[PDB]
């Protein structure tokens, strides 16, 4: 068991940097769409300055 | 209660105004409608949407 303790880990020992490490799974970076983009965003600017009250 | 109080035997007596006391029609007032100040809310559950 001990043939295969992978030897950069031992030659930074207590010295692990970020690449050495297990870390928690995590998709990449995608950036925030636009809010002005949203389903009902612009349309509630528009129906409810034709008149309306909207409540839902 | 009274109509008239001239001495203590000399006095008559009227019966007092009929005065009936009971819910409105169809229970008006009974409710807030129409009060902003106050009102009710029907909505689903999550329930931002009054």
């Amino acid at each position: 068991r001990e043939e295969t303790v992978r030897p950069d880990l031992a030659a930074s020992f207590n010295d692990w940097t970020y690449d050495q490490l297990t870390q928690p799974p995590g998709t990449a970076y995608l950036p925030a769409p636009d809010p002005l983009t949203g389903p009902t965003t612009i349309r509630d600017k528009v129906l409810s300055a034709e008149g309306e009250q909207l409540a839902g | 209660h009274f109509a008239d109080f001239v001495d203590d035997r000399r006095a008559t007596a009227a019966g007092n105004r009929p005065n009936y006391i009971g819910f409105r029609d169809n229970f008006i007032g009974m409710m807030y409608y129409n009060s902003g100040s106050n009102t009710g809310s029907f909505s689903s559950q999550t329930q931002q949407l009054n």
